[PDB]
RNA sequence: GCUUAAUUUGACUCAACACGGGGAAACUCACCAGGUCCAGACACAAUAAGGAUUGACAGAUUGAGAGCUCUUUCUUGAUUUUGUGGGUGGUGGUGCAUGGCCGUUCUUAGUUGGUGGAGUGAUUUGUCUGCUUAAUUGCGAUAACGAACGAGACCUUAACCUACUAAAUAGUGGUGCUAGCAUUUGCUGGUUAUCCACUUCUUAGAGGGACUAUCGGUUUCAAGCCGAUGGAAGUUUGAGGCAAUAACAGGUCUGUGAUGCCCUUAGACGUUCUGGGCCGCACGCGCGCUACACUGACGGAGCCAGCGAGUCUAACCUUGGCCGAGAGGUCUUGGUAAUCUUGUGAAACUCCGUCGUGCUGGGGAUAGAGCAUUGUAAUUAUUGCUCUUCAACGAGGAAUUCCUAGUAAGCGCAA
């Protein structure tokens, strides 16, 4: 399974602020919002990522679920080499 | 859709749920359906 | 100051004969002109399925079965009178609607 | 707009078939059973219900719009009016949807499963119970399918109290010997019901009454 | 069974065989002789710019669908193609190890304790001779007297409520505008809004009412069973739902077996992209379908119902006016739901006729010519209307039956 890495904004960008990943058991459609994919990428992504933790999976109805946690620090902070109390996960958004 | 339980036939297409009728009869009380008669 | 109408269409027959006494009850401590709670045919679902996962044994089936209760009410009152009293007589699994409808 | 009607009240049942599933997969602890949905005007108030909101809410938010942000965009809802409000779901053994998480647990991390079971009857039998059922159909190190078993009670179920006593009670496993779809069910004591009956269709109770005057002589008198 | 390029298989006494919800082509896909491209978590490594690849061909190539061939300008850029050893990888053609509840069955028409009796003891009485009941239901006898689960009870339905209270999303009763009107007082119409007054019929909440009542027989005069008159109702008042002892190793959903070989990682598990699964001559136990006719066909009329269903990110119901012989086609609307389709004008039956007992006008089984629709596509007829042809078939040997008084049978044509 080929992991394209022609743009990291549909890779790994914009869930600094969301940390979850939804999906779908999905086949062929190519066009998702919200989330990295267009509809395969980040689904076979995401199974290399699961393998360094950090991202937890429900099936619950063929719906993908992944969330982030305390192992996520070591790749976010320093591939878009921003400083701190910008990026986090335990503190997504303004209240969370 | 294959939904669960060995089953992408006999599909409860009415009402618009979609569900394997063998994994119906177990969710069949959440929905709200009860037997009386 | 406008002829309204409510719509309540529910699913536990209990929990509607409190909530369309309210309506009534308020209404008529302002005294408000009025129609009583028209009660509607109700609408039972139904669907036959066999009761086996596997096909192997005799045959008879199920019957399940799901109930919907429908009833609604005209009304008339000014609109500093109903505006507040639609919003204190919520309870779970009850729908309100409010309908203006004056043609 | 250009809804169906029936629709509507079947399509939420859906959803409330769903719901559930996280507070059975994701939690263990607190005993957020029973699952509520209370729909506002334009809120969804679905109440969080932990006794040990930590989880939850742990540094100002651990959970609170954590859970939400993959829910609420599962089914494409509009964030902010996914209103979770928190509160402290009810007792262990002494409610009556929490027999179903008291005992979805309560198989042992490792010995015996007889002392796993007459472990688990004592409490609410005597403390809030006359009728709870669990399930175990299971081997003990051979290749028999052996049926050994134990109940707490006879139930209360005649006729319509199938249907009021059966419920939304669906729970898995936290144990660390056996899995396969665990289930239980519920039907409690009526003693202390205050919703509906009281007592068993069966039961008559006639009342004592009181002893008498002897004879009552006349002794008429004129106010 | 045969057959096969494969006819994918599960299940054989009631308890297999119109059933796995198995009514049909490419969805299904499990199969057959072609085509595919996808096989990597980490830890190994080398060509990692002087080159793998990302080339997807880039279109003539290229013979054979965009193609896998280079003839080259590369986004080139070590992703990963790679090369392995662990462990991956992972999922689908079967169930099995620390868990089964889902079914069908013998159909709890019966199982079990508390203090008492009897035995050194395991064990036993209670839980019986008799009558009675749908029923270990009950009376009676009695070293046994109270009692639980199951059966009763309950629960949902179908029948009775001139007693409520409350009806432009039901209906009548008037006042009208208003047309017929034999007319002459009259009997049929008239519709939004002409307005008012009504709940009997209608719908849904709250209650009531039946208990075998009351008399006559019969019986250990007991449990009860038979008549009787009343009554909406006197077959548990009619019908269902719900109730656990057991060897079918058919209970498997991202059941996991909580099995280590299924190739279980150039996968024989995916897809798109391919013709061939249930679909081959001379006999069926496949549960009635259309018969074998005058209590009948054919032709004219007359014309009555019940429970269910439905369109927005989208084609569902469909009435008038349309053309045409149907089949259909076109123009419109109406309907998110007692309002619209829909009074769902169903069929048998019903009168008036034609027909004349012959396998004739009963009965259309194989067929050739045609017009239509549905989708990417109907040949091996997917279905439907035309005209032709009318061929087994004169009540059935031996045998043997899902269906109980508005029941058995016909007659439906709603999901």
């Amino acid at each position: 399974m080929l992991m394209p890495k022609e743009d990291r904004n549909k890779i790994h960008q914009y869930l600094f602020q969301e940390g979850v990943v939804v999906a779908k058991k999905d086949f062929n459609q190519a066009k998702h919002e919200e989330i990295d994919t267009k509809n395969l990428y980040v689904i076979k992504a995401l199974q290399s990522l699961t393998s360094k933790g950090y991202v937890k999976t429900q099936f619950s109805w063929q719906y993908y679920y992944y969330t982030l946690t305390e192992e996520g620090v070591e790749y976010l902070r320093e591939y878009l080499n921003l400083p701190e109390h910008i990026v986090p996960g335990t503190y997504i958004q303004e209240r969370n | 859709q294959c939904r669960v339980c060995s089953s992408h036939t006999g599909l409860i297409r009415k009402y618009g749920l979609n569900i394997c009728r063998q994994c119906f009869r177990e969710k069949a009380n959440d929905i709200g359906f009860n037997k009386f008669r | 100051i406008i002829k309204i109408r409510i719509t309540l269409t529910s699913t536990k027959v209990k929990q509607l004969e409190n909530v369309s006494s309210n309506i009534v009850k308020n209404a008529e401590q302002h005294n408000l002109v009025k129609k009583g709670p028209v009660r509607l045919p109700t609408k039972v679902l139904k669907i036959s399925t066999r009761k086996t996962p596997n096909g192997e044994g005799s045959k008879t089936w199920e019957t399940y079965e799901m109930r919907i209760h429908k009833r609604y009410i005209d009304l008339e009152a000014p609109v500093q009178i109903v505006k507040r009293i639609t919003q204190i007589t919520i309870e779970p699994g009850v729908d309100v609607e409010v309908v203006v409808a004056s043609n | 707009a250009l809804i169906s009607k029936k629709r509507k009240l079947v399509a939420d049942g859906v959803f409330y078939a769903e719901l559930n599933e996280f507070f059975t997969r994701e939690l263990a602890e607190e005993g957020y059973s029973g699952v509520e949905v209370r729909v506002t005007p334009t809120k969804t108030e679905v109440i969080i219900r932990a006794t040990r909101t930590q989880d939850v809410l742990g540094e100002n938010g651990r959970r609170i719009n954590e859970l939400t942000l993959l829910v609420q965009k599962r089914f494409k809802y509009a964030p902010g009016t996914i209103v979770l409000y928190a509160e402290r779901v009810q007792d262990r053994g002494l409610s009556a949807v929490a027999q179903a998480e008291s005992m979805k647990f309560k198989l042992l991390n490792g010995l015996a499963i007889r002392r796993a079971a007459y472990g688990v009857v004592r409490y609410v039998m005597e403390s809030g119970a006359k009728g709870c059922e669990v399930v175990v159909s299971g081997k003990l190190r051979a290749a028999r399918a052996k049926a050994m078993k134990f109940a707490d009670g006879f139930l209360i179920h005649s006729g319509q109290p199938v249907n009021d006593f059966i419920d939304t009670a669906t729970r898995h496993v936290l144990m660390r010997q056996g899995v396969l779809g665990i289930k239980v069910k519920i039907m409690r004591d009526p003693a202390k019901s205050r919703t509906g009956p009281k007592a068993l269709p069966d039961a008559v109770t006639i009342i004592e009454p009181k002893e008498e005057e002897p004879i009552l002589a006349p002794s008429v008198k004129d106010y």
